[PDB]
């Protein structure tokens, strides 16, 4: 019927299906592959944070059993429950 | 250092008496007609032939090719002291046959051969042979003295301003080994001396009697914090071991002489307790101490990351400022320690009312960022009616004590302080039991111990330590004991932490002062070292020392204690720190505060960096540690214990391996543009693990440096276990993913293991809970197997990774796995580095699996 397209990376050093994208595996040199796991070593995972100022955390800080977020986000598969403290 | 304090064996009334004695025509001999050959030892009666003092020789042969030597008095007046607590176990014995005799002889034979004892009668000696090959002789140089106890400054003596009123008198016993063929010895630490021992002919003999040395110099045998009487001797052809269980003060001469090394052990008190430990190789030696004295205590992972402790962090906002310094500058850092300035006045399991108001909330904090804490806790309890330590110890007798039989007090960090007797098991029971969350309150299960000062440190003691003429349980004098009194204070204090918790957690303890089996209670470090490039230097010497003789867990205060490093110094030093087994940086009280974030951030950089690989290499240093707790065999290890016929190794201390597949060559001279790598190993191959260069055996490789650069080699055949995702903390990162990496041989092949656990508990031995795993290389298959069966273990920790050195680039690559169907993995190959990277296995580390290079 239809198609999907692939995913780039933002420095243009690959282009991958977009099955590795949050895959927890990184391809993308500037991380940009993983921006929801920890799987980069330069990457940076987004806090929403509604109720306050929305932060940017080191990827290896995603799911390290420590609360980063005020909203607990970062934490969403590690054992530790981060109750929202964004006030 | 001022040595003036401090005796040198000219000093020393009864090591003066027996290095007078010099090799002659020894004067005890063998009375033939006592021989008996009891169920698990030879008995046999030796005369002085002047004065006529009657011994009794028990000669043991022992399972593991052992040998053990004891000698006491016949008829004594009063028993000597013989070591407790440090044996594990009773070794078991093999038996001995006569098999020749003639008049001034007896061959024995141990078990069936090829091991044989020959007993000469007149003078008195003992050799040891396989088959026909003589390894050791014993009293060739006729040394051997016994001073019997006679009727109670060979009696009453003083030093400086102390006297020792020597109740008993001369007591002091010596014996002589002579090694054949051997022209390398090494041991017998703590000495800040070079790895491999040298002569004492025209010098001072070494000295094992544990000391507070302020401020110790290089090169030099003076007796430091530690003592473990092993001295390790290997050739081209063979290794032997020699463990003198005497727990009083003792000295060791050397001397060589076709090539031949001899070996002398002067003892104050005490029996002749010597075990022979015939190898032949260096891993069977560790073997047969290992199942003497035990082996290495299986850190908490934790404990294997990075220390940042100085003295002192003022108060608990301060502790939390570091903390978040880590996190904000973006280092990883595992436990902060807590010097003596955070208790009250150095009253021990207290708080600074002001400073640590509330410790409980302090560990809160750092249980929330997944780290712990260390508190210090020394064996000197502060004379203060106020201090209910003091007053439970008074009141139920479990202080050192005088003749008189008052309790002895000294002078240390708290003022005028007593000494509890450790080597009474209720004092170590009362002491273990105070290390409960009710007893030490503000305590918590993240709260960890350091053992200072241990030796004991006595400030107005003779030699900064306590009289000779102390009194302990039973009856026994201080000189007699005083080399373990700092074991029984690292044991008790860590059997309180196991109690705690239960009998669940394992402990983690620091302790200065130590003796042989001290190796099950945790670890050890050099003490008070100086922020210098040769103090740096030593630190090799001196810890490939201590894991020769069982002590795997040892380090040296990164930057050094005393005095201020420049900042190249401390990036040299945190280097060299993050590549050894304890990796803990410290500072005196008057040094500029030190954390790593405070320097320029072309150090800041290259710190980072060094702590990043310290951390990625935990799965290592944790299997690495895994085999020395099962094994015996030291993490740490001189190039010649891998290399044993390569005679340019064996007296190398600039380089070390951790275990065979990684070869250190730290950076330690300012302003150095290279280094002189010795790559050993013929038909072998050495990886350079920052740029892949491969490199050919034997060779010493020029290799240029930056400030950035820490020289290591990963050996060809070797395949090493990595975690590539640094976080905080190794809480953090125990449930991570493995890369692995597979360093080819010239044959295409590569071996290597891999241990996990909870990260802390006793589950891996009470339940069995853990993962013991084979990788294996060979032909172009990668196999993951079972290296022990009865291990299993519940963990998400998967294979994201496989960097294979060494290879070309293939057509496909195919994965499979038990329960999966066959998986194809997409891969990257450079060809001028001949680097493959297996993207993504996605496989358990629980399951067995093989990757085919096709
Ligand atoms: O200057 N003197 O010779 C001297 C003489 C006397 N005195 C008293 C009566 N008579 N003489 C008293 C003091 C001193 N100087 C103090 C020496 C400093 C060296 C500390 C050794 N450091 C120990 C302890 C920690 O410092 C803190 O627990 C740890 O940080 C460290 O790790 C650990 O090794
Ligand atoms: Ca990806
Ligand atoms: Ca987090």
């Amino acid at each position: 019927y239809e198609e999907s397209k692939p995913f780039t990376c933002l420095d243009g050093t690959a282009t991958i299906p977009f099955d590795q994208v949050n895959d927890d595996y990184c391809d993308c040199k500037d991380g940009s592959d993983e921006p929801g796991t920890a799987a980069c070593p330069n990457g940076s995972f987004h806090c929403t944070n509604t109720g306050y100022k929305p932060l940017y955390i080191l990827s290896s800080r995603v799911n390290d059993g420590v609360c980063d977020c005020c909203d607990g986000t970062d934490e969403y598969n590690s054992g530790t429950v981060c109750e929202n403290t964004c006030r | 250092v001022d040595r003036s304090n401090f005796k040198t064996c000219d000093e020393s009334s009864f090591c003066k008496r027996q290095r007078s004695i010099r090799p002659g025509l020894s004067p005890y001999r063998a009375l033939l007609d006592t021989l008996q050959l009891g169920p698990d030892a030879l008995t046999v009666h030796l005369i002085h032939e002047v004065t006529k003092v009657l011994l009794v020789l028990e000669l043991q042969g022992l399972q593991k090719d052992m040998t053990r030597i004891r000698i006491d008095e016949l008829e004594p007046r009063r028993p000597r002291y013989r070591v407790p607590d440090v044996l594990v176990a009773d070794p078991p014995t093999a038996r001995l046959s006569v098999s020749g005799r003639d008049d001034n002889s007896v061959e024995l034979t141990v078990a069936e051969g090829p091991y044989k004892i020959i007993l000469t009668a007149q003078p008195f000696r003992l050799d040891l042979l396989e088959d026909r090959s003589l390894l050791l002789s014993v009293n060739a140089r006729g040394l051997m003295a016994f001073e019997h106890q006679r009727a109670p400054g060979a009696w009453e003596e003083t030093f400086k301003t102390h006297s020792d009123s020597k109740p008993y008198g001369p007591t002091s016993v010596g014996l002589d080994f002579s090694l054949p063929g051997m022209e390398h010895v090494y041991g017998i630490p703590e000495h800040a001396d070079s790895l491999r021992l040298k002569v004492t002919e025209g010098g001072e003999p070494y000295r094992l009697y544990n000391l507070d040395v302020f401020q110790y110099e290089l090169n030099n045998p003076m007796a430091l914090y530690g003592s473990v009487p092993v001295l390790l001797a290997h050739s081209f052809h063979r290794d032997l071991g020699i463990f003198w269980l005497n727990a009083a003060e003792t000295w060791v001469d050397i001397s060589s002489n076709t090539p031949q090394t001899d070996i002398r052990w002067m003892s104050e008190s005490g029996i002749i307790d010597v075990f022979l430990m015939l190898g032949p190789s260096v891993f069977d030696v560790f073997r047969q101490y290992a199942s003497l004295t035990g082996t290495q205590a299986l850190p908490p992972l934790f404990s294997l990351g990075y220390h940042q402790s100085r003295w002192n962090y003022r108060d608990e906002a301060d502790v939390l400022e570091v903390d978040q310094g880590f996190d904000d500058h973006n280092m990883p850092c595992d436990v902060i320690w807590l010097d003596i300035e955070h208790a009250d006045g150095k009253r021990y399991f207290t708080w600074d009312p002001t400073r640590f108001p509330q410790p409980l909330n302090m560990l809160e904090h750092l249980a929330s960022k997944r780290r712990k804490l260390v508190a210090i806790v020394d064996p000197h309890i502060k004379v203060d009616s106020g201090y209910r330590v003091h007053e439970e110890l008074r009141n139920h007798g479990l202080y050192v004590k005088t003749r008189d039989g008052s309790d002895y007090e000294g002078w240390c960090w708290p003022g005028s302080a007593s000494y509890p007797d450790f080597t009474n098991p209720r004092m170590r029971a009362w002491w273990s039991n105070m290390f409960s969350f009710d007893n030490y309150e503000g305590s918590a299960p993240n709260l960890y111990v350091w053992n200072d000062m241990n030796e004991p440190s006595v400030f107005n003691g003779p030699e900064v330590t306590m009289l000779k003429d102390a009194v302990h349980y039973g009856g026994w004098e201080h000189r007699d004991i005083h080399n373990i009194y700092g074991l029984y204070v690292h044991m008790a204090t860590a059997d309180g932490l196991i109690q705690r918790s239960g009998g669940i957690e394992r402990p983690f303890v620091l302790s200065r002062a130590f003796f042989s089996g001290s190796q099950r209670f945790g670890a050890v470090w050099t003490g008070d070292n100086t922020a210098e490039w040769d103090h740096l230097k030593i630190s090799i010497p001196m810890c490939l020392s201590l894991a020769l003789v069982g002590l795997s867990f040892c380090g040296a205060d990164v930057g050094g204690f005393f005095k201020n490093p420049e900042p190249e110094l401390l990036v040299r030093w945190y280097q060299m720190g993050a590549y050894q087994p304890f990796f803990r940086a410290h500072a005196h009280l008057d040094t500029g505060r030190r954390e790593p974030w405070l320097l320029a951030s072309q150090y800041q950089d290259a710190i980072r960096d060094a702590l990043f690989q310290r951390y990625s290499l935990l799965p290592f240093w944790y299997t690495l540690f895994y085999q020395a707790h099962k094994e015996g065999f030291p993490v740490m290890r001189p190039l010649w214990v891998q290399y044993p016929e390569d005679m340019s190794t064996f007296s190398i201390e600039d380089q070390f391996m951790l275990g065979d597949a990684l070869l250190i060559h730290p950076v330690s001279d300012a302003g150095a543009h290279g280094v002189q790598v010795y790559l050993p190993g013929q038909e072998e191959v050495w990886y350079d693990i920052q740029s892949y260069q491969k490199h050919h055996g034997p060779q010493t490789l020029y290799l240029p440096v930056t400030l950035s650069s820490i020289p290591v080699f990963q050996r060809g055949g070797t395949i090493v276990p990595r975690w590539m995702r640094v976080r905080r903390s190794s809480d953090c990162m125990k449930d991570d993913p493995i890369t692995l990496f597979v360093a080819l041989s010239p044959q295409g092949t590569a071996q290597g293991e891999l241990f996990l656990d909870d990260g802390h508990t006793f589950n891996y031995q009470t339940r069995h809970e853990f993962l013991l795993r084979r990788f294996s290389f060979s032909g172009s298959t990668l196999v993951s197997s079972s290296a022990d069966p009865k291990g299993h273990l519940e963990t998400p920790i998967w294979i994201e990774r496989v960097v294979i050195m060494g290879a070309g680039k293939p057509a496909a690559v195919v994965l499979q796995t038990k329960g999966s169907p066959e998986s194809r993995l997409s891969f990257q190959h450079d060809p001028e580095t001949s680097v493959l990277i297996l993207r993504k296995p996605g496989v358990s580390v629980a399951s067995d699996w093989s990757i085919h290079l096709r």
